[PDB]
Order: structure tokens, then sequence, then C-alpha cells
């Protein structure tokens, strides 16, 4: 039942959305025209996949999703592409002029012209739900729309849906693929503004994904297409418990109980395995032990940081495919007797396990080998704060000279907003230090 | 003292309750369609304690199934004996309780509870002489724990002169779903101290250890745990369900087992548990490895004990062996309650066994269980960890402080009689 509405904001949010929804269709046997032969209840139902897809009387399975961007060219590709029939046109929303890598334009100058229309479209999706659970919001930190429009939208969703859950998948900037010098300003501004409005946020460091593609898939120079296919496998792992049933399946909301010890401490670290090429996977079966071991290898993390140099407040293992508890328990025991896994003194140390039996899927033409079993670890580690420290320092370097600040002030913002946001980030860093200190 | 009304709440509560009904249905010769096909008159003599009769000699469990989400009860309804329950007695919401006592007790549960009481009232109304209620639930989740204890309070308000009995599954970090279990269990235990007459304390750690250490199950499932619980619940209710002299109703049991109103938390045990003579049965039933609260009986004293033997066996030998246990370990039975062990025997053995025994002990050692929960509670509460899940439902920290104090008081009251 419990429906989830996905909102894909700006270029990164939209292109990652493309990859996710394509992958979901393949996992569920939904064709590009939205038909699903295996679904025998026409025009509706309460199957697990219905959390993410509504149905029309003509048998179309329609994503519960809105795609929004302030310029039209990325969403235009969706409108004209392979899955164009999947979406009702009103779910794909564009303006004419983008935010120009400026949070201020995304939140105020341009964003304000389209925010009411976007809310109207989201309301139309919500009115079709019988038990809406919440929202999943996909966006970059660095873009003007991804940063500024997302913030505005999150603020408005708090007002219109109260404390209905809002989760983010947030794309953290990397120099190898970034397109604006001001991305650190945009990141801090949006992180500050969204913090009280988000229940849980999964950061995806483009640099971490870039190096996984280069190192584990032998891709010379990863493109967004390469990055997004990997990201979608990870998002799929996280949402699989919402979209599939199963005796050993554990709901994402139940993992969230363990992952969020205080409202602001809501940024889990995801680590995914196995990421391997067809050439390397051939004749090589990677066992539960092997993929579990890989979750404690920092090179497989979706955010660059070193958990061996922090403390854990939760560890969750989300398995999919050919996996049974006996083998998981054995792998965990081995890891316990060999790894730098130290918990804070106020949290239990047991790992929380879920298993979804539906095996992983890959998109044709992709880089990942098709495997029989995979795992996503979600941990709450103080180490994730290193990501904020890196961004915060870049912010400080430029802000000390007020470099580029006139672009924001010109669009109506005040320096006071910059210092407020940065102070909130300094407080968040301190929060992460404090939770790690032993109890008196 | 005839009818008992059974309530099962939340995931654990419904999963164990379903198994309980399958097991005693089999024992009473009732098939999944509610038809009787037994060969002994003992089967029907007291069948009305747990079952109503319907047209066509049909028997229907006096059972109410409660949950804040549909999943587990959908599974029950699809289960083996699922069609035996009264369809109108499935009472459920859609939103779930998120493993959150506050959601079960104050918000989500509050919205559903009147409709549960309506069904309870309908069942109670067709009782010639209602003894009281039995509730199955866990203390570590949201619905069984929070809503289950809310129900108990409202039932007591409406039926204050009836007995309230619970089978209450206590959480353990070794067999755990979430980190907030100790908060949910602490909040619940205070409700149970006040509003139940008899609570069977079933520790998931004990169940796990029996499955793994004793039964040699390498990887126990909740299903394996529930098989043990099933068997135990059948054993402890034998005296209510069949002709007999001792502990034949919930009040007489309470009067025999509860010398001080708050100390009504029992350790149950079962024998045999194997990977059988009367002596062996008797030794195994008093064996700590056969008990289900993860407390060492030698770390305390027995205030009262009920033993129930099942199968065809020499009552002479039963009496002899029970005397031998008390006379040879007399220090573990408080001397200021003379003759505090009572024994019953029922000729009808459980399925698959020629003889069995069930143990119900009121032991001061049970304080160890409350101590473990108290420690786990404090480890988190000292840092106010995970409390936003509860404050978001309107609770304040002071309610946690009070529950913790209440449970520490319970622990202190046991210890007092341990040194008495
Ligand atoms: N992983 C991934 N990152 C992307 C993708 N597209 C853009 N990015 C990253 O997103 C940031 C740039 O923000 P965008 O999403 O392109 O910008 P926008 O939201 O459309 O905002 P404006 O164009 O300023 O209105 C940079 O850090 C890019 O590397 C993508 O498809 N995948
Ligand atoms: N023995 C046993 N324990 C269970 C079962 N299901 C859940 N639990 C335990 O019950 C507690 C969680 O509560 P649960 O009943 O699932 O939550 P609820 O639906 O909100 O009442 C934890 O301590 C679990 O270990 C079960 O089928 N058997
Ligand atoms: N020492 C504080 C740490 C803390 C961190 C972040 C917070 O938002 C709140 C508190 C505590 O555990 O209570
Ligand atoms: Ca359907
Ligand atoms: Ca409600
Ligand atoms: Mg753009
Ligand atoms: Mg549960």
């Amino acid at each position: 039942m419990r429906e989830c509405i996905s909102i894909h904001v700006g270029q990164a949010g939209v292109q990652i959305g493309n990859a996710c929804w394509e992958l979901y269709c393949l996992e569920h046997g939904i064709q590009p025209d939205g038909q699903m032969p295996s679904d025998k209840t026409i025009g509706g139902g309460d199957d697990s996949f219905n959390t993410f897809f509504s149905e029309t009387g003509a048998g179309k399975h329609v994503p519960r999703a809105v795609f929004v961007d302030l310029e039209p060219t990325v969403i235009d590709e969706v409108r004209t592409g392979t899955y164009r029939q999947l979406f009702h046109p009103e779910q794909l929303i564009t303006g004419k002029e983008d935010a120009a890598n400026n949070y201020a334009r995304g939140h105020y100058t341009i964003g304000k012209e389209i925010i009411d229309l976007v809310l109207d479209r989201i309301r139309k999706l919500a009115d079709q739900c019988t038990g809406l659970q919440g929202f999943l919001v996909f966006h970059s930190f660095g873009g003007g729309t991804g940063s500024g429009f997302t913030s505005l939208l999150m603020e408005r969703l708090s007002v219109d849906y109260g404390k209905k859950s809002k989760l983010e998948f947030s794309i953290y900037p990397a120099p190898q693929v970034s397109t604006a010098v001001v991305e650190p300003y945009n990141s801090i501004l949006t992180t500050h503004t969204t913090l009280e409005h988000s229940d849980c946020a999964f950061m995806v460091d483009n640099e971490a994904i870039y190096d996984i593609c280069r190192r584990n898939l032998d891709i010379e120079r990863p493109t967004y297409t390469n990055l997004n296919r990997l990201i979608s496998q990870i998002v799929s792992s996280i949402t699989a418990s919402l979209r599939f049933d199963g005796a050993l399946n554990v709901d994402l909301t139940e993992f969230q109980t363990n992952l969020v010890p205080y409202p602001r401490i809501h940024f889990p670290l995801a680590t995914y395995a196995p990421v391997i090429s067809a050439e390397k996977a051939y004749h090589e079966q990677l066992s539960v032990a092997e993929i579990t071991n890989a979750c404690f290898e920092p090179a497989n993390q979706m955010v660059k940081c070193d958990p061996r140099h922090g403390k854990y407040m939760a560890c969750c293992l989300l398995y999919r495919g050919d996996v049974v508890p006996k083998d998981v328990n054995a792998a965990i025991a081995t890891i316990k007797t060999k790894r730098s896994i130290q918990f804070v003194d106020w949290c239990p140390t047991g790992f929380k396990v879920g298993i979804n039996y539906q095996p992983p899927t890959v998109v044709p033409g992709g880089d990942l080998a098709k495997v029989q079993r995979a795992v996503c670890m979600l941990s709450n580690t103080t180490a994730i704060a290193e990501a904020w420290a890196r961004l915060d320092h870049k912010f400080d370097l430029m802000y000390a000279k007020r470099a580029f600040v006139h672009w924001y002030v010109g669009e109506g913002m005040e320096e006071g907003e910059f210092s407020e946001a940065r102070e909130d980030m300094a407080a968040l860093e301190k929060d992460y230090e404090e939770v790690g200190v032993d109890s008196v | 003292m005839r009818e008992i009304v059974h309530i099962q709440a939340g995931q654990c509560g419904n999963q164990i309750g379903a198994k309980f009904w399958e097991v005693i249905s089999d024992e009473h010769g009732i098939d999944p369609t509610g038809s009787y096909h037994g060969d002994s008159d003992l089967q029907l003599e007291r069948i009305n304690v747990y079952y109503n009769e319907a047209t066509g000699n049909k028997y229907v469990p006096r059972a109410i199934l409660v949950d804040l989400e549909p999943g587990t009860m959908d599974s029950v309804r699809s289960g083996p004996f699922g069609q035996i329950f009264r369809p109108d007695n499935f009472v459920f919401g859609q939103s779930g309780a998120g493993n959150n006592w506050a959601k079960g007790h104050y918000t989500e549960g509050a919205e559903l509870v009147d409709s549960v009481l309506d069904v309870v009232r309908k069942e109670s109304e067709s009782c010639d002489c209602l003894q009281g209620f039995q509730l199955t639930h866990s203390l570590g989740g949201g619905t069984g724990s929070g809503m289950g204890t809310l129900l108990i309070s409202k039932i007591r308000e409406e039926y204050p002169d009836r007995i309230m009995n619970t089978f209450s599954v206590m959480p353990s970090p070794k067999v755990s779903d979430t980190v907030v279990e100790p908060y949910n269990a602490t909040l619940s235990v205070h409700q149970l101290v006040e509003n139940t007459d008899e609570t069977y304390c079933i520790d998931n750690e004990a169940l796990y250890d029996i499955c793994f250490r004793t039964l040699k199950l390498t990887t126990p499932t909740y299903g394996d745990l529930n098989h043990l619980v099933s068997a135990t619940m059948s054993g402890v209710t034998t005296c209510l369900r069949f002709p007999g002299q001792l502990n034949a109703d919930l009040r007489k049991l309470a009067v025999n087992m509860v010398p001080f109103p708050r100390l009504h938390f029992f350790m149950p045990g079962f024998a045999p548990l194997t990977s059988l003579t009367v002596p062996e049965l008797t030794q195994q039933m008093f064996d700590s490895k056969n008990m289900m609260a993860a407390c060492d009986p030698r770390h305390g004293r027995y205030l009262t004990v009920a033993a129930i033997f099942r199968g065809r066996m020499s009552m002479k030998e039963v009496d002899e062996q029970m005397l031998n246990v008390q006379n040879k370990n007399s220090s573990y039975f408080v001397e200021w309650i003379p003759n505090n062990v009572k024994t019953a025997v029922c000729d009808i053995p459980p399925r698959g066994l020629k003889m069995s025994a069930t143990f119900i002990g009121n032991s001061t050692a049970i304080q160890e269980l409350f101590k473990r929960i108290s420690e786990q509670f404090t480890a988190m509460f000292r840092r106010k960890a995970f409390l936003h899940w509860y404050t978001g439902e309107g609770m304040d920290e002071m309610e946690f402080t009070e529950a913790e104090s209440n449970m520490n008081d319970l622990v202190s009251e046991y210890q007092q009689y341990q040194d008495a």
C-alpha cells in the first residue's frame, strides 16, 4: 500500500531519475509503454510494486514521480525518449531559463515562478494515494536548481504535508565532473535550508562513484551515464524493501529507526557490493562472505571518508538475491573478529539485516556484471562529517574574500544568509564530534 | 468461572497467538473449519473456556486479533487454522506503529482502540461467566507493546473485577529488530506491574539459546522460537482447558501464585527439550536450560511454583519426584510460604509426545531480566539517544524517567524477598 512519491529536481536529479525508473521497470517486468503482463489486477492494486507505480484502467503502470527542471533540455529528452510513454506529460515540468548555478535563482528569482505549479502536480499524485508514506527527493548539491529549488520545495512540502516523511538522494560535488566554481556555496546553502525539513538523506559523492567506475569497472573516463547506472543500483537496493515483499524483507523505515539517533544526525553512509565487470565476474561466483567483506572496504563507499577513523552508531546490511541468514551470520562473525568497527558507547553493536530475495538486475549495454547476490550497507558513522568538513573549507576560502557573493546578493540574498548557513554547518560538524565522545 | 477472552496484538503477538490456536485446536480435536473430530470426552468438557459454539456443532475461538497494519493478520488469515477465527474479530489499521510505544499507546493506537473494545465487549457479552482475559504480545515493538498495554488499561477500566493475564515476549539484543526495544519494554513493564494479575515472561534470548544450544538448530527463525512458545502456552493453560482440581481458573491460579500484587511475573519452562521417565521429566522441568526467561533460578528463591504433568504416568511417582526436588533443594524455596509448590496432572499429552511437563515459577531471580532491560535503557537514555521518535508523538522525557524508576522499584522489591 504505502505509496512513495519521487521528485527529481534539476539535471542530476532528472538524469538519475531516468536511470532509476528504467531499472525499476526492468526489475518489475514493466515495458517502456508501461504495460506489465505479469500484473493480473488491471487498473489498480496493493502489490508491493504499487508503492512506486500507479495503474490506469488501460493497464499502464505509471511512476509516482514528478520531474522538474528550470530549463527544458534535459526533461525534453525524457519526453522524446525510450520511456516517453511511461510518464503522463503533466509529470514532466519545465521552465525556460535555468538557475545559472546560483542557489538564489533556484530558491527565489526563477524558482518562485514555478513552485505553485510543481506543488499542484505533486498534489495530483498525492490525491491518488490511499496511504502516502512520504517523498523521495533527488537533486544535486551544486546546481542552482538542485540546490535552491530543492530547498524551496522542501520548505513548501513541510507546510503542505506536515511531518510526512521526506528522504533525499543528494549528489555531492566532485572536481572531475563539476560545472561551477560556486558549488560549495550552493551546497552549504541548501544543506542549511533543508536540514530541518528532511528525515533522512543519502549523500552520493560523485568523486567516490567516479573512482569506483574507474577502478572496479575499468572505465577510462566515466560519463554521467556510467555514474548514474551505478547510483541507480544503489538507490534500487535501498528502495527494494519498499517495492518487493518477502519473509526476510525489512522495511526501509525500520532501518531508519536505527539510523537516526537525533533529528540532525540523519546522513547514512552507503557502501555497495559487488561492483564488477562481466569480464571479471565470469566463472567467478562472489559469495555472501565476499560481498559482505567488501562493505567494509572504504573504496566501495558512496562518500569518501574513513569510518575506521570514526565511530559507528548503526550498521545495517540490505541484501538482495540468493542469500540466506546462515551465511550472513557467518560472514558477520568473521568481520567482527577482523575489522575496525568501533561503536559509540551508547548504541548497541548488533548489525541489522534485511534480505530481499529478488535478484539484482542490470540494464542492457551497461558496465556491471549481472550477479546472483548483492548488498548495500547503510551505516551511521561519525566519519561522514569529513564530507562536510571538505565542503566547509572550500566555502571558507572563497567567502573570506566574498568571491562570487555579488551574484547572490544581486538576486536578493544577504550576506547574513551565508553566515547563518555556515554557522549551522559548523554546528553540524560539532554535533558529529559530540555524539562520538564517550558518556560520562 | 468459565469463559476466557483471548487478545493477540501486533506482529509477535499475532504470530505466536496463531500458533497457540493451531496447537490447542489440535489438542481439543477441532479442525481448521471449526469442526470437532475427537475421540475423548475430556476434549469437550471445558472447550467452552476458549471456544464459542456456532450452528452445526462449530467451535470458534474466543479470540480477537489486533494490529496497526494488515500484513501479519493477512498472513494469519491465510495460515493453516486461519479460517477458524471469527472474521469480525480481525481489527486492524493501515499506518503501522513503527516499533514505537508512543505510536501504539498515544497516537495510532488511540485511534483504533475503541473498535477493539467494541469487539471485546461483544465477546464478553455472550459469556455466561467471564473469568477474564489473556493477551499475547511482545514488549519490544510498537503495537503489541504500546497498544497492547493501552488495551489492558481500558479493559481494566471496563472490567475491573476480572483477571488479566499476559504472555509477554521480552526483547533481547541477540534477537532484536531495532535499538529502541529497551525503551518500549521499559514503558510497557510499568503498565504490566500495575494492570495485570499474571504475566508470563518469555525472553527471546532464552528461546534462541534453547533452539541453538539444546535443540541444535544452527540458525533459529522466529518460527522456531514460536514453536517453543506454542508448546509452553499449551502447557501452562492445560489446567484451564481440561478437568482438574488445581489452578483450574485464572483467579485460583493468581491466588496460588501471587503473594504480593506487583510480583506477578513468572518464568515458564518446558520438558522435554531434546535434540522418557518421570524422574527425567522432573529434573528437566526444573533445569534452568529448560526455562524461558534467561534467569538463573539459583540466583534467587521461588516464592511459588506450579508444575503440570501431561501424559499417562504414575501419579505416585510424580508426587514422589516433586517432593524429592523440594526436599533436596529446599533452600531455593522460601521457607515463609509453606507448601508453595502445587502439582497437577492431565492424562492428555501434547502432540508428538507421550509425556511432558510444564513449569511456572514465581522466582525472585526474574529481577535479572528487568535489570538487563534497565541497563540497556540507561545506556541510551543517558544520552537521550533515539528519543525524538517518541517526543515527536507528544511524549516528554519525564515519562521515561518515571518508567525507569518504576522498573528499578520492581527490581528492589524482588531483592527484598530474596533476602527475607
Ligand atoms: N551523478 C551525476 N551528477 C550530475 C549529473 N548531472 C549533473 N551532475 C552534477 O550536478 C552538479 C551540477 O548541478 P546540476 O544538477 O547539473 O544543475 P541544475 O540542478 O540543473 O541547476 P541549474 O542548471 O543551475 O539550474 C555538478 O556537481 C554535476 O557534476 C548526473 O547526471 N549524474
Ligand atoms: N518470539 C518472537 N518474537 C518476535 C516475533 N516477531 C517479532 N518478535 C519480537 O517482537 C519485538 C518487536 O515487536 P513486534 O511484535 O514485531 O512489533 P509490533 O507489531 O509493533 O507489536 C522484538 O523484540 C522482536 O524480536 C515472533 O514471531 N516471535
Ligand atoms: N552529547 C550530545 C550529542 C548531541 C549531538 C547532536 C545533537 O543534535 C544533540 C546531541 C548527546 O548525546 O546528547
Ligand atoms: Ca495491478
Ligand atoms: Ca491516523
Ligand atoms: Mg540545469
Ligand atoms: Mg516487527
